[PDB]
């Protein structure tokens, strides 16, 4: 497909080649708090544990329910926010190194949750013995330090190990997946509002009004324009000269609607929550139950 | 202030008594031929302008009753000029492209120009 | 003079409020009559899970 | 503090918390690009017609 | 999607004496404004135009 | 700085007292005609051709009180021209092609052309 | 799909001298923030038009 | 929804405020007649 | 979504901030007597 000409060279083949951005922590920050992504972060995670949860321990049933099971709740919220979902489990004694195990903490214990903003992981141990390139062997949560058997890791689709410390060392934000979206999309609905304002424009061509400006003698002809525009209305006409010329002009985005579908439509497929939520449709068969509408992406869930 | 002083020197060469007895006129009227400010010194260069051209071209001066606009093209016994043309169908910039004086006027002022109030 | 795309951008600013707030697009536009309801036989399915 | 009972809504990362004042996030900031849009989507709806 | 457009008349001039400062600072008073509420004031040799 | 010092060398032809009473006048408001910066070296190449321009062309010199722009068709007894009309309707590019000094001027700032501020 | 054009009168010579890195500079900042907010600002000679 | 300009004036919302007839009993007394509201007077 | 230009200034976003209106006692009187609302009124 490529012969007889400079076709070769400026078709979409060679004219740029693949790259991905690695969008900074701060803006991974941000984007959290951005209500797009808020319904996405909120929604996944919602659709993953709402009452999904199949506890073979009858006996205590569901003390995960009323101890943790919002604690994992916000903190598989980091993981999709950020990348990096964090549980800290630790005794009544702040510690740096393992819990002891020895006799297992009979809930003598407190939870933490942490974002991988605050978060992040610090040590893997390059050789193959006990945990590989993938998994931190004692890392940072703030100032302080926890042991690696200590923290439990909500970490996201990872990317290949040759670049996971780009990452520090688990997951990636759903952010990452579509910065390229958010963005798009923003930038979609910034100008979205900023043109109505500016739909359609009067305008008053007048001769002469080269010189008034020009011997800044032009403060009536804007007093004159600013009592006739208090007032032109459907009511009464316009009184200018031969010489005068009003006229109008109309700038619009011409294809919002089709951009706005192309954005939307790709963040329905990354994130894999169907194109009816993100218009907002969820009538019709996104819902809660699982009998037919939740099945419209349980295989993503 | 000394706009009549200050004009004596920024136009040495019009007239003694001739502007002496003119200027002391068009200083009171000028402020509604051109809007501009007396301070902002390069705007005092427009105003100094602005009163030569309208002592100029005032009839107490050169005795000239008609009219005083532009020439397009000027023939006196064998020799003759036609100025190219530019900016027609304006008596503003007619009137003032009368004199030198004038053609100043529109010039330092030249840069002001511009759309507003949308 | 007259808004072009009234309809489109008032379309599209709806749309992200149904999204972000969770509730229908059918309640923003008004045809609350359609399928958001109080009952929740299958109407108030239409956004519980938001809920 | 257990006296009273907080009723906070989705908070943001904790690095910057206290800029919510610990806790939640009112919808207007979840849609405050929305409000204003159609705002002045709608403000200048009812005065295009008059003109 | 659409550029507003002041085809104006001597601002080949006013670039090319560089003295341009005063135009440019006029239209973004002007465009800080440009709504369906206040109408243009331009020239007749002026032009307004939109290009899609 | 030197201006009237640079000037006087930059165009040793003008006159003597006669540019010397009418620099320190134009020095004064040159900088509302052109809006440039005496460094940049060539850019004061500019400043000097439009403060000669404002000095052949001022009345207090050539004793001219009428206005000064391009010709366009000249003609003095029995020798007649009519130079190739160019960039015509604007009195700017008219006045400056007046002289040769101005000529110079549209053209050593011809280059800095272009649309800005979208 | 559509290409932005500045039919330029005196680009002309500008190329012609070599001497039209300032023009290329402007349209540079120019194009950089041609959007909905702000009007672009040419000339009565100049023509901006839009191809498809 | 109000800044940076005059839009804030000439918008409908303080370009007109509110106010309401007070349909004289004369013409209340033509309405009652007039064929339009006589169906729907006869109707509810 | 804001950089390099003056975007960031005309955008909806910072052109004008948000501000409600608090209608006069006599203005809520009017549209009570207005036949829209009078329905509205009426109905719920």
């Amino acid at each position: 497909d490529v012969l007889s000409g400079l076709i070769n060279r400026r078709n979409s083949m060679a004219r740029n080649r693949v790259s991905h951005r690695y969008l900074s922590d701060e803006e991974m920050r941000v984007m959290y708090k951005a209500g797009l992504m808020s319904k996405i972060i909120r929604l996944k995670a919602g659709y993953a544990l709402n009452d999904t949860l199949k506890f073979e321990s009858t006996q205590d049933q569901e003390i995960y329910k009323k101890r943790l099971s919002k604690h994992v709740k916000n903190a598989t919220k980091f993981m999709l926010g950020f990348g990096r979902g964090v549980i800290v489990v630790f005794k009544n004694g702040d510690d740096l190194s393992k819990p002891l195990e020895r006799g297992v903490d009979p809930k003598l214990l407190k939870i933490r949750v942490f974002s991988g903003d605050i978060a992040k992981g610090n040590n893997p141990d390059n050789d193959l013995r006990s945990e590989r390139y993938y998994k931190p062997k004692n890392y940072t949560i703030k100032g302080h330090t926890i042991h690696w058997t200590r923290v439990v890791d909500f970490t996201y689709y990872m990317p290949s190990e040759n670049e996971l410390p780009d990452y520090y060392y688990g997951g990636m934000s759903e952010s990452e997946l579509i910065y390229e979206q958010f963005i798009n999309d923003s930038v979609v609905q910034r100008a979205s509002g900023s043109i109505i304002e500016k739909a359609s424009t009067f305008v008053y061509k007048i001769k002469g009004y080269k010189q008034l400006i020009q011997a800044k003698k032009e403060e009536d002809i804007i007093k004159y324009v600013s009592t006739c525009e208090d007032g032109r209305s459907i009511y009464g006409g316009l009184i200018t000269d031969a010489d005068d010329e009003v006229s109008t002009l109309t700038q619009s985005l011409t294809d919002l609607d089709k951009v706005d579908n192309v954005t939307l439509r790709r963040i329905a497929m990354v994130t894999g929550l169907g194109m009816t939520v993100l218009i907002g449709e969820q009538a019709s068969g996104l819902n809660a139950s699982g009998e037919k509408e939740r099945q419209g992406f349980q295989d993503t869930i | 202030m000394a706009l009549i002083d200050d004009f004596k020197a920024r136009f040495p060469n019009l007239d003694g008594s001739l502007v002496d007895a003119l200027v002391p006129v068009y200083e009171n009227n000028y402020s509604c031929y051109y809007g501009g400010s007396y301070e902002n010194d390069c705007d005092k260069e427009a105003i100094l302008l602005l009163i030569a051209h309208l002592v100029v071209t005032d009839p107490s001066y050169s005795g000239d009753e008609s009219s005083s606009r532009a020439v397009a093209s000027q023939s006196v016994g064998s020799v003759s000029v036609s100025f190219v043309a530019g900016s027609t169908g304006s008596d503003w910039t007619n009137w003032l492209n009368s004199t030198r004086y004038g053609q100043l006027f529109l010039m330092v002022t030249s840069n002001n120009m511009g759309p507003s109030f949308a």
